[PDB]
RNA sequence: AGACCUGAGUGUGGCAGGACUACCCGCCGAACUUAAGCAUAUUACUCAGCGGAGGAAAAGAAAACAACCGUGAUUCUCUCAGUGAGCGGCGAGCGAAGAGGGAACGAACUCGUUGCCGAAUCGGGUCUUACAAGGCCUUGAGUUGUGGCACAAAUAUCAU
RNA sequence: CCAAAGAAGGUGUUAGCCCAUUGAGCCAUAAACCUGAGCGCCUCAUGAACAAGCGAGUAGCACUGUUUGGGAAUGCAGUGUCAAGUUGGCAGGUAUUUGUCUGCCAAAGUUAAAUACAGAGUAGGAAGACCGAUAGCGAACAAGUAGCGUGAGCGA
RNA sequence: CACGAGUUGUUCGGAAACUGAGCACAACGUUAUAUCGUUUUGUUAGGAAAGUGAAGGUGUGUCGGCGG
RNA sequence: GAUGCAUCCAAGUGGUGUAUAUCGCAAACUGAUUUCUGCCCAGUGCUCUGGUCAACGUGACGAGAUUCACCGACGCG
RNA sequence: CUCGGAACGUUGCUUCACUUAUCGAAUGAAGAGACCAAUGGGUUUAGCGUAGUCUUCGGGCUAUGCACCGUCUAGGUUUGGGAGUCCCCUGUGGGUACCCAACCGUGCUGUAAACUGAACCAACGGGAUCAGUUCCGGAGUCUUGUUUCGAGACACUGCCAGAUGGGGAGUUUGGCUG
RNA sequence: AAUUACCGAAUCUUUGAACGCAAACGGCGCAUGGGAGAAGCUCGUGUCAUCCCCGUGCAUGCCAUAUUCUCAGUGUCGAA
């Protein structure tokens, strides 16, 4: 189908059409919005893979996050304590830029539900992801089998708890075994069954 | 309208008007003054105690002063008209 | 308004910047005549309301209850093929005489590899102005793409001098649309620039030459 | 240590400028159609003193060039300048002291105040009292004309922007000696918050570099880095040199 | 004229906002302390800080272990094991996993894709005792794709 | 004298029989819940037999930071660079280049129970080899009260 | 200490209803994090923040004027 | 001489001197007149002209990891 | 061993020209550029050729013409053409001294020593249906588009690398001992 | 018509996320309904200017929507 040609024409990414497509694309969300409500996405296949439908209650948002390692926000770079501690530039986010964009979407708006998220665009300076979000209030989403679960109050700032795709990505859920036995269900369940001291009654 | 609560016109000025005074001061000025002493509603305008005391009492109040007393309650000195007999009305309302 | 400035600009960018043969392939649309006669035949052609295919399937239950026995069909009457999936599959199945592309779809990747696809399997395409004007001729509000294949008797001769006429600016000028690349054009105001700086360095190394 | 005062100031806080009494930015009037094609005549309606300013402002009252109404810009005044004058500003504008023209129609040798270092920057140049630009030549083939700035530089400029003609009024006003405590509070208290100066020496340790000791003295040289950290520049700045100047002051400033 | 693309204004119908916060999920994150000093280390992926849910949360249906005569989503317990694993100024210290006995368990499903269909879809009116998983209508949304059928627990579905 | 009841509360001393309790049962119920997936009716669904694909700025990889028992790198983050899919990929706890074997098929999503409640609530219960009014909660009492501090707070 | 009283406004003071040094809601940016920044040198915001109306259309009421 | 100098700030189309403009801003020292301020650039600063110093590149041996050569700026000399 | 060239593709630097990213100004984004015409653009402004060279035979593609887009001006200077002083009383009042072309010019009604006047909400003229009722110009037109100006692919943005760096942070600064 | 207990129906001042706008102000709006009106008019009767009173709506963002609402763009076409 089409989906096929579509896809094989956005993993060509560093071919020249697809750069000359990118830097215009690039030139004109730089001249927009941090947050920019779309009609419809920019990559329908991989929105649709993520779960977009194009069904009233679907709704698309680029977001853009600025790009760099994080600096330490101590007044003049002072940090007392041991040298360990000491860095203020070379530190790095435990959190990625997929993340951040969908938590800064999801805590803007408030009574959309946060799906999913997918790259479009970056810069020298920007990122930009495109949000799915779902509208928990519409008849068409509270009546489709496939979305229902939204609905439910579990759901509510998914985004924040860090239970999307990205979540998943920078929490280790990516892997299992032996790659995430102190990671799983979460780094800080494993550690509580580790640490935690246990009295037996008869002991 | 989303407020579905039944409220009669005919009763407001009840809540407007509470009770008279019978004090030294207040019993001074109904002979000379023609002055009725009254504690009234403490959220209340004077335009709104001139006509509570036409509907309640028939008269007509030349002149309303209010003063909100250091125990929060709301006292009204009203000048009935010439025509009307302050005494006539505080027998009226029960005081005397 | 910001949104005005910028549609302006994006216009300005995409002229002076050297643009891709894929992309430019789209600036080299079809004439225009070509463009009305072919959209005339796709309107002649459209899919059938809601109305109508709801009027023709309540026809085909009443001749279903008449009598089980006999097997009324029940296909659509013939129509372009409308849609950018079913498009794709009638060009890959090679079931498509002519294929209809507007020039004008953002995302283009929608339909940038369409042309290719359509030259690979050596089905005639057309490259045209606008799919609003494709979804005025088909009913909708826009349309990517628009695939005729098949049409009646009256209508053969005209499928066939619209193909060769589309054949004779896209299919038969392949090597040229793989090559050519665009843009790199100059603003008004540079080109008078230039051109007044050449008037004024017309002759000043004449005398330079020997002769 | 604690946080150097120099360093403190960059702060804003209570060394900002003492902007009330100030009757605003002093600026020549917008470059628009008439000042590039034509010219546009100005009547001076008054001269008048801004706080914390040596030079005298000039309310110049133009009328609008696209609506029924009036302008009054406020400029600082060259020398000379006197309330009635007629002041000239565009392309044809005469060559009269007080008048603004455009760089590449004042003829070289002449002496200029209110310099534009860009086209349309309203004049950013020779604005202190008694100071003023000399028109060095002119290049037609870049378009652009040299200056000798108030500092001895030489600067060249775009020929379209515009100068005034003459020099800033309030001349000499450094020739007095002030003679008070007094006074020069009264100078700075239309200025700013940075008076009276306190030796660096005379300071502690965990304040200042050069504070400290059984003696008042700089332990170490005054002369510091050009990359040194704030709260360490302090002192003599990427000195070049130091000691009297003999035999001839060499021109201040960046090549 | 007109379209449809992008973007406004208004009407109409909604929702977000704060509290709580024991537990739980995401970030951010010390130091006292211990090393008889101290900088790696330790405390501790802890306190404090900032978000977000729920009666639990998270996890969860193999890109899993293993190396067997094999096992079979997740979670938890005993055990493995303070370990002849490992990590560590190899110092002070730190430190898991598979297997086994159990608890639980009707435990599995959905989408994109690919084939074959193609508006059959969704809202909104109106009607049926019905804001029906129903009929009828509707350009309103959608062909820049909504919905159906089949993909291993599988071997058609579609009539009558 | 009672006990299918001895139950431990009250009552002017130490109560099975002074009182209340201590049991079968009985009566009454918005919805939900449970019951030949309780059972009719209308409506609406619906069961059985009559060839190609499979998730790309992703996974890697480099550098830097961090985290881990994970050690020529257990996870993650930044930035650079960036696949395969016709020795297809991934894992197999010493880096490399091979070539064999085994298990599995990442980069959408949902999911109950067994588990937590380490300074929470709501409506109830059962208690205790606990404390006994300088104790046990700060608070057996008009206690976060009176009072104190500009305030954060502190607090009988 | 107990008990009972006492404060009356068209014009007084404030507000309605001015501007100042200033502040910081919106907006926009930033931040893992808004509980951060900017927000008067005429003055928000890449920024469509005017709902108000000079004429003249047209009706209605109040005039004068013309002829009949 | 403003795309400046000093300097705030975790950050931004962020902030202060600067509503400024060298008779100006910023940073030091000495301390009213008056009379003067000698010699020293070795040291240590500060400043201005032509061996070594990183990453990155570039090539090569090798199955490859690895390695080696070359290039390489302030700075220092 | 060294040196000389092609004639190719590619590329490491780099001059110069440019402009669209980007940067610096200014402005209420208030008048940019052209018309004065390419080393320009159109087969929805590519029409007509010519010569190659292709073709899916429908047409292209390279050159190279010609045509179109696409034009109007203050003023200066000189070339042609036509064509209408009078009242009253010497004074006063009212009026006329045109058009066309070319070339320059380049958007141009004002000043050039200054010494404080006023200017808004159009007069008016055409074309259609005295006055309506509309148009139109008065008050040029155009747009490969950019608010304008200055820079401009460097310096502006990330990341990696090295210097320097009490500006600041942490720590330490043995023992024995008349 | 006891009183207790329990609860299905009612009430529920001023605030506060607090949200018409402010605020050491029991302040001030704008719509849209009411109410009371001792001037005036009308015939104590109606009606009622100014005034005073009360209810409801009116923050911002987002989403959906418009019997298919009103618009903007030297965006793309398409008429003309
Ligand atoms: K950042
Ligand atoms: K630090
Ligand atoms: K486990
Ligand atoms: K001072
Ligand atoms: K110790
Ligand atoms: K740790
Ligand atoms: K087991
Ligand atoms: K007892
Ligand atoms: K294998
Ligand atoms: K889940
Ligand atoms: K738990
Ligand atoms: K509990
Ligand atoms: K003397
Ligand atoms: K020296
Ligand atoms: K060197
Ligand atoms: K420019
Ligand atoms: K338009
Ligand atoms: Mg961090
Ligand atoms: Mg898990
Ligand atoms: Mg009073
Ligand atoms: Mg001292
Ligand atoms: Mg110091
Ligand atoms: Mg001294
Ligand atoms: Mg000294
Ligand atoms: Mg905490
Ligand atoms: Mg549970
Ligand atoms: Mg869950
Ligand atoms: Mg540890
Ligand atoms: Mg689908
Ligand atoms: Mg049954
Ligand atoms: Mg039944
Ligand atoms: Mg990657
Ligand atoms: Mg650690
Ligand atoms: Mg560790
Ligand atoms: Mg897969
Ligand atoms: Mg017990
Ligand atoms: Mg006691
Ligand atoms: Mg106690
Ligand atoms: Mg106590
Ligand atoms: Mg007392
Ligand atoms: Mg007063
Ligand atoms: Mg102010
Ligand atoms: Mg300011
Ligand atoms: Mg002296
Ligand atoms: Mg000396
Ligand atoms: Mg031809
Ligand atoms: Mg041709
Ligand atoms: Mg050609
Ligand atoms: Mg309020
Ligand atoms: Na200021
Ligand atoms: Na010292
Ligand atoms: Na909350
Ligand atoms: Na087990
Ligand atoms: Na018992
Ligand atoms: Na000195
Ligand atoms: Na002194
Ligand atoms: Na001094
Ligand atoms: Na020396
Ligand atoms: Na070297
Ligand atoms: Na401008
Ligand atoms: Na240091
Ligand atoms: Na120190
Ligand atoms: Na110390």
């Amino acid at each position: 189908g089409a989906f096929m040609y579509l896809n094989e024409l956005w993993k060509k990414k560093s071919s020249d059409v697809m750069r000359f497509i990118q830097r215009i694309r690039s030139w004109e969300f730089r001249h927009q919005h941090t947050v920019v409500r779309l009609r419809r996405p920019t990559r329908p296949e991989k929105a649709r893979m993520l779960g977009y439908k194009t069904k009233q209650g679907f709704c698309v948002f680029r977001v853009r996050v600025r790009r760099g390692g994080r600096k330490r926000p101590v007044h003049k770079g002072i940090t007392y304590g041991k040298p360990k501690t000491s860095g203020v530039l070379g530190m790095k986010l435990n959190k990625n830029n997929q993340a951040v964009a969908e938590q800064r979407l999801g805590k803007r708006f408030g009574n959309l539900r946060v799906l999913n998220s997918y790259w479009v665009n970056m810069d020298s300076t920007f990122k930009w992801y495109e949000v799915i979000a779902v509208d928990p209030m519409c008849k068409t989403i509270r009546r489709d089998p496939r979305i229902n679960w939204i609905v439910n109050s579990v759901h509510k700032h998914r985004e924040q708890r860090g239970l999307t795709s990205a979540g998943r990505k920078h929490r280790g859920l990516r892997h299992k075994g032996h790659k995430a036995s102190k990671l799983r269900p979460s780094y800080r369940a494993a550690w509580r069954r580790n640490n935690r001291i246990v009295f037996l009654r008869k002991r | 309208s989303n407020r579905v609560t039944v409220e009669s016109k005919d009763i407001a000025a009840f809540n407007v008007i509470r009770y008279p005074l019978t004090t030294d001061k207040a019993m001074k000025k109904i002979e000379e003054n023609n002055t009725l002493t009254f504690i009234v509603d403490s959220r209340a305008n004077k335009t709104e105690i001139k006509k509570a005391m036409r509907k309640l009492y028939q008269v007509k109040a030349v002149k309303v002063n209010t003063l909100i007393r250091p125990d929060g309650l709301k006292k009204a000195y009203i000048r009935l008209s010439a025509a009307h007999d302050a005494l006539d009305t505080a027998n009226k309302i029960g005081l005397v | 308004p910001t949104f005005v400035t910028m549609q302006r600009k994006k216009r300005v960018l995409q002229r002076r910047l050297k643009v891709p043969p894929a992309l430019n392939q789209f600036t080299k649309v079809l004439d225009r005549a070509s463009r009305n006669e072919a959209l005339k035949l796709i309107k002649k052609y459209a899919p059938e309301t809601r109305k109508a295919r709801r009027e023709r399937l309540q026809k085909v239950a009443e001749e279903k209850k008449k009598d089980p026995k006999k097997t009324v069909s029940t296909k659509a009457p013939l129509a372009v093929v409308t849609g950018l999936q079913e498009v794709t599959r009638a060009i890959e199945k090679k079931q498509a005489r002519m294929v209809v592309i507007a020039n004008n779809v953002d995302p283009v990747e929608l339909v940038l590899w369409m042309p290719n696809l359509c030259r690979a399997n050596k089905i005639p395409y057309a490259i045209v102005k606008d799919m609003a004007r494709l979804g005025d001729a088909i009913g909708r509000k826009t349309a990517t793409c628009v695939a005729l294949t098949d049409v009646n008797a009256e209508d053969e001769a005209t499928l066939k001098n619209l193909i060769r006429s589309v054949n004779a600016r896209f299919l038969s000028r392949s090597d040229v649309i793989r090559r050519q690349w665009g843009g790199l054009q100059l603003s008004l105001r540079s080109r008078a620039e230039l051109r007044k700086k050449h008037a004024r360095n017309a002759g000043v190394d004449a005398a330079a030459i020997i002769q | 240590g604690k946080t150097v005062l120099s360093c403190r100031k960059g702060n804003g806080s209570v060394y900002q400028v003492h902007g009330h009494k100030r009757l605003g930015p002093a600026k020549l009037r917008i470059l628009d159609y008439a000042e590039r094609h034509g010219y546009m005549r100005g009547v001076v309606k008054s001269i008048e003193h801004e706080a914390g300013r040596g030079a005298a402002l000039a309310r110049v009252e133009f009328r609008h060039p696209y609506k029924f109404r009036r302008v009054k810009e406020l400029m600082v005044a060259p020398e000379g300048m006197f309330t009635g004058q007629s002041v000239f500003c565009g392309q044809k504008a005469p060559l009269a002291i007080g008048n603004v023209l455009p760089l590449g129609q004042i003829t070289e040798g002449c002496i200029v105040c209110n310099v534009e270092a860009k086209p349309g920057d309203r004049g950013t140049l020779a604005r202190a009292s008694g100071d003023y630009c000399i028109i060095i030549s002119h290049n037609h083939e870049t378009g652009r004309t040299r200056l000798k700035l108030p500092s001895g530089q030489k600067k060249s400029v775009p020929s379209t922007s515009r100068a005034m003609i003459g020099i800033i009024s309030g001349g000499g006003r450094i020739e007095k000696p002030v003679l008070k405590a007094g006074n020069s509070f009264y100078r700075f208290r239309g200025k700013r918050n940075c008076w009276p100066k306190v030796r660096g020496v005379a300071r502690n340790p965990v304040e200042h570099p050069h504070g400290g000791g059984n003696h008042q003295h700089i332990g170490h040289p005054s002369t510091v880095s050009r990359h040194s950290p704030p709260g360490q520049k302090v002192g003599l700045i990427a000195a070049r040199r130091t000691g009297r100047i003999r035999g001839g002051k060499a021109v201040k400033g960046a090549w």
